[PDB]
């Protein structure tokens, strides 16, 4: 069965106001999957954001967004989120979601990867 | 001890609905039943209670008044 | 949750309702809707020894009625 | 919110079986009783089986008892219904039924809300 | 066998006075029964004045006579009594003794009572 | 203050039986031996019958020893007499008797003052 991923909760914010990203996996058995958050802002390439082991008690998080963001996750409903605080404009990008092929394994590689969901877009403006 | 029906169980073996009645205090006696045609209210003596916390078993219950108090609870979820 | 209805006098207080019978290999109970519109199922919990004795969790504000409903016919 | 997949139908031939999956998303799945419905063409949703959060303990219309089994994986938040000695007279849309609330079913198919769109079952000669 | 109820203890007495009533109950389980008291003045409904319990340890009361009327049982005679303590002209009623159809059960409805006796005046006035 | 409703009496057959009621109301029952009389037309009453306040021991006249049985239920205030093996010569009104004090008995019929209507019984061919 195809794992299906279906991201949420971006949209439009002013610089320093926060937002909450979820992600929804179906098709494959979640909580022995590391979890993870990548980003693609215009003209740049897709990168790391934020990661959370199968069990949902450790962590680990790209530099530029240490401190700001949260990463979390639920097991029972198969879902993970990420908590985004002080945003900045340069936090303004396409957000996946991203499964590994494997469980107990994760890469910041997002060729590693091939269950991407279509991503939710998140823009810090003025507007 | 064990009290009495509010509805029989067509399904298992010698079955039956209990209700029964969770309160906080140890002391109650009777429970009450506004009735649904509010003609008044239907008073039913209780069970020495059972400590989990208090679980009162009824008492009153018979093969008749039984609607009368499944009415009741109807009127009370609306 | 067990709240077959909301006992409005003190502590959160609610009725309770459990099923008896001689078994307990019982995971839920049935009660036909009045209105031969189906069937309401709800789960039951892990028995009590004294027969054996059920209490019923699933109850909500979408079934109690039909619940009562039911219990009424029979 | 609530989101359900369904798949594993097709066109087979009658006697012959399928195994139907539903992966959900977004629900506290294992406490929830879940079940599949059916809808011939023209006919109404009728419910076909349940199966109770835990999984240990199930229930089938009459029409498919002996020959369907439901059965769930609390892991994948999926429920399954595997299909044997299939018959004409089971062709229909299948549909993956998630309830209101939790520990609770009801065979009433005015009763749900959270549908999938369905899988198509075809028992025919081609 | 039916069940009798010989109600007495009314009479003529001045606002503040006291009454006592009594019923004494033939043929019935009496210690099993809830019982109680109904009232029904001049052009008005018959109402509920009180009920005792079974086993004569807890009690209920009209609001309108709590803390006057004290209601009481002798499992033994198979009596109920009732004292009526500060009254008042509003208390002029026929009283009667009741007793419900089934056991360790009470209803306020005078409607689902078929043992009525015949009553006992009670008359609260200047003379 | 101390009222007895008798019943149960009729018209029946020679052979037959008959069950009498007395349900006493106003007397703390269980603490009295209670009893029955008789009184054919003219004749005095008679005793029939005894029984202690607990129930479990009892004294017939000997007319009726062997036919007759009395008992008692402390929790309906009542007395019973059980009536079988019915001749002509049982015809009389019967009476429940209370006496004036507990735990004592007496056949006397003048050391009473609790006395029930009565209630008539007839044993004839019709």
């Amino acid at each position: 069965m195809q794992v299906q991923l279906q991201e949420s909760g971006g949209g439009l914010v002013q610089p320093g106001g926060s937002l909450r990203l979820s992600c929804a996996a179906s098709g494959l058995a979640f909580s022995m999957y590391t979890m993870g958050w990548f980003r693609q802002a215009p003209g740049k390439e897709r990168e790391f954001v934020a990661m959370i082991i199968s069990s949902g008690d450790s962590t680990d998080y790209a530099d530029s967004v240490k401190g700001r963001f949260t990463i979390s996750r639920d097991n029972g409903k198969n879902t993970v989120y990420l908590q985004m605080d002080s945003l900045k404009p340069e936090d303004t990008a396409v957000y996946y979601c991203a499964a590994p092929k494997f469980r107990y394994y994760f890469s910041t590689s997002p060729g590693d990867f091939d269950s991407w969901g279509q991503g939710t877009q998140v823009t810090v403006s003025s507007a | 001890t064990d009290d009495n029906a509010l509805a029989y169980y067509n399904t298992t073996k010698g079955g039956r609905f209990v209700l029964a009645l969770l309160s906080d205090l140890q002391d109650l006696k009777w429970a009450r039943f506004p009735k649904s045609d509010g003609t008044g209210t239907i008073y039913t003596e209780l069970e020495p209670p059972c400590r989990f916390k208090y679980l009162y078993f009824i008492k009153g219950l018979n093969n008749l008044n039984r609607g009368m108090v499944l009415g009741s609870l109807a009127a009370t979820v609306r």
